């Protein structure tokens, strides 16, 4: 067919964006499974030069497995990539689409002041200022005839008329005068014909969301494990973040990796700074002490002399002087004596301990917002900044004030029902506060009296 | 990326993002 | 009338403001049953309490208004596209 | 009992009797809370831990098989490396508890070949996985004494302030001398209430009066009016007759 293969393709899509988690968890014991049976390979200088075999068991089984586990992975990562383009975009674009008819609205970004000219996604949405699909998702698409009524006064109203679009701005002013033709849909043959930069721009700012480009990094290594390879097996470890404990363990560490970061920078240039120190002094000691000979000794080069350190006297666990000749003979005894202890206790003990202590700080730290939220929560409103003990007069007040009163799900329902209802049929006060709502006041809010303050003398 | 010029002339990207001199 | 307003009760919305008159005043107002139903899903209560923890993490002034608001407007488009793909 | 039961089998098994019997002790119990309150998080941690070994063990499976060898003499038929159980086992049973990562336990890799691939393999194993997940664990149960401490401190400071039946804290009853102590001890108290309940589930119900009887209503109905819950005698006495 042609019309109702597209209905069943658009059930299929429909029901894929109901169930994208599921898939998720399945890849991932796929992952697993993949992974158990990665781990019984083997390799052979005698086929049964190199020789990548696997073995299986006794069973003759796990040799095509792999190849419909490796294709059954593939599909599905393709899969979850269509799940996430179909569902999880509306809501980021949604966003730029607001924020940015926000600061053409209410500020004045490309019109009166300018962009920044460094954020380049502040740039990025340059080029969808001109086209008539940009305000797709967001509702109030009279967005054009608002800023153009609040700046197009006092600037080119056709230098609105060119950058935001609007062709014919006087034609729109009168457009709806003469007719209103019904064309011909011929799809199928014109369909070319599309928002070229709406489309770019919005694939753009789905190649730079983060979310997505991990997705299709899970994708690509999946297809390339196709090469009969062991590149599934890079999947897991960070597949693991859809967990949710772990994410909060990973989320403290990279609370603080900079520092850590930082520190191991500290860490080298403190290991550079003792290696000169037997460059030029200590040269007859990284010695390997072979018999008759030392073409092996790591303080001629400096490059190798640091080499050294780094690789040996920081994972030695008790300094160089596992590592070093014995120092015992008598020129600058005390002096290498110095610089071993001196070595060992600073860098390992004081630099591992920050390390540990900048992790311990993060659980502490996160525990202490967690703690620190609950409490502002408990104590609040939430809207005015009333405690509990204005609603504890009463008996059992709090628990009314945030679930009766104002609760912050209420409103979210009253804005959907003032969006949900047409502009004809709203009271005085439903009117009223879309025109607050429009102009982004929060005046409707009370911010510091609910209702009891206001009536506690006369009627409480 | 490169062995003596590895983290120098093989890959200053990754170089440059970092500053590792084993790759 | 005890009874109808049981009924009516999860459907009846409440609210209140400072608008108009300067003063203070209530808003009474239907809920539908599906939003109220999506509402109450996992999803959208752990995105309601992950708003929560980084609105006053990192929380001051009226600020906090519009944030509260742009939660609102942006889950009211996730109630949409969560509506429109069922059977 | 059946351990001990069956330690009359002429064996040591009453042995393994001591280890959980000293939870009877008070203190060690409370340490073993703590370390039993995050136990979760570690063991997924130690999850993260087999797949990042594991992770780390294909790398020297497909790249460097020439030296996880233990260089015995004119013959090697020993070399972790060949099976891939056996070196996931390597790794996990030497590599870890090497305290100083592989590099006490391999071929010296000055060789030319994939020098520096090596030794940046062998220093990111030995910071990750050492002491950055050691010093996970470390810092877990550092945390965990931590937050029972401030458990504690939180209990005694709330139970401090206020009556515990009302929410009104100490400064209202400090304005007489000495109050607080006499709210919490000869005005409600949280002992009379349980001495009350058992007067009147012992005393029956003919007898009750009023005040009594309705209270015995309220509590077979399960609604707990009856406590003040936000005013206790003498913000209602207070401008009449403190
Ligand atoms: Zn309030
Ligand atoms: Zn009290």
């Amino acid at each position: 067919f042609t019309g109702e293969l597209e209905v069943q393709r658009v059930k299929f899509l429909n029901y894929l964006s109901r169930n994208f988690y599921t898939l998720r968890f399945l890849a991932l014991f796929l992952a697993f499974a993949i992974n158990f049976i990665l781990l019984f390979y083997k390799v052979s200088d005698s086929p049964p030069n190199m020789v990548y075999y696997f073995l299986e068991e006794s069973t003759g089984y796990m040799e095509p497995a792999l190849w419909c586990l490796s294709l059954l992975h593939t599909l599905v990562a393709f899969l979850c990539i269509i799940g996430y383009n179909c569902l999880k975009v509306p809501l980021v674009i949604f966003k730029r689409e607001k924020e940015l008819a926000r600061k053409l609205e209410f500020d004045g970004l490309y019109i009166t002041e300018q962009p920044g000219d460094d954020d380049v996604k502040g740039q990025w949405d340059r080029l969808v200022l001109n086209t008539p699909s940009f305000p797709s998702n967001y509702w109030d698409k009279f967005v054009k005839r608002k800023v153009l009524d609040k700046h197009g006064d006092i600037f080119g109203r056709e230098r609105i008329a060119e950058l935001l679009g609007m062709d014919l701005a006087s034609l729109e002013i009168t457009a709806h005068n003469e007719r209103k033709p019904d064309p011909p849909p011929g799809l199928l043959t014109w369909l070319m014909s599309i928002d070229v930069k709406y489309q770019i721009w919005k694939f753009g700012v789905i190649f730079t969301d983060n979310s997505f480009l991990y997705l299709g990094w899970y994708m690509v290594m999946s297809l390339l494990g196709h090469y009969n390879n062991f590149f599934f097996a890079a999947h897991l470890l960070d597949i693991a973040m859809g967990v949710k404990t772990l994410r909060t363990i990973l989320s403290s560490v990279t609370h603080n990796g900079k520092q850590l970061v930082m520190t191991v920078g500290l860490l080298a240039v403190v290991v550079y700074l003792y290696t000169v120190v037997a460059f030029n002094f200590f040269r007859k000691f990284y010695n390997k002490s072979e018999d008759e000979d030392e073409p092996d000794m790591k303080c001629d080069d400096m490059m190798t002399c640091y080499l050294f350190h780094m690789y040996v006297g920081v994972r030695a666990g008790g300094g160089i002087g596992d590592e070093i000749e014995d120092p015992a003979g008598d020129e600058y005894e005390l002096y290498r004596v110095v610089f071993d202890i001196t070595f060992f206790f600073f860098v390992i003990v004081i630099l591992l301990a920050i390390i540990q202590g900048l992790i311990i700080d993060a659980f502490g730290e996160l525990r202490d917002q967690q703690e620190q939220v609950k409490e502002d929560m408990e104590t609040k409103c939430f809207i005015c900044g009333i405690g509990s003990d204005y609603f504890d007069t009463t008996p059992h007040g709090f628990e009314t004030h945030t679930l009766e009163e104002h609760n912050l799900a209420n409103y979210m329902f009253f804005l959907m029902y003032l969006i949900n209802k047409d502009e004809t049929e709203h009271t005085g006060q439903e009117s009223y506060v879309w025109k607050m709502y429009q102009e982004r006041c929060w005046d409707f809010f009370p911010a510091g009296d609910c209702f009891r303050k206001q009536y506690e003398d006369q009627l409480s | 990326a490169e062995g003596a010029a590895g983290t120098v002339a093989a890959g200053a990207t990754a170089r440059l993002a970092a500053a590792a001199a084993r790759a | 009338a005890e009874s109808i307003l049981e009924y009516f009760r999860p459907y009846l919305g409440r609210i209140e403001i400072m608008g108009a008159s300067r003063r203070i005043e209530r808003i009474y107002f239907e809920i539908s049953e599906t939003n109220r139903a999506q509402w109450e899903m996992p999803q959208v209560k752990e995105s309601k309490r992950q708003f929560i923890f980084d609105v006053v993490n990192e929380g001051g002034e009226a600020e906090k208004m519009e944030l509260f608001v742009s939660f609102c407007e942006d889950t009211i488009f996730e109630m949409q596209i969560a509506a429109q793909i069922s059977e």
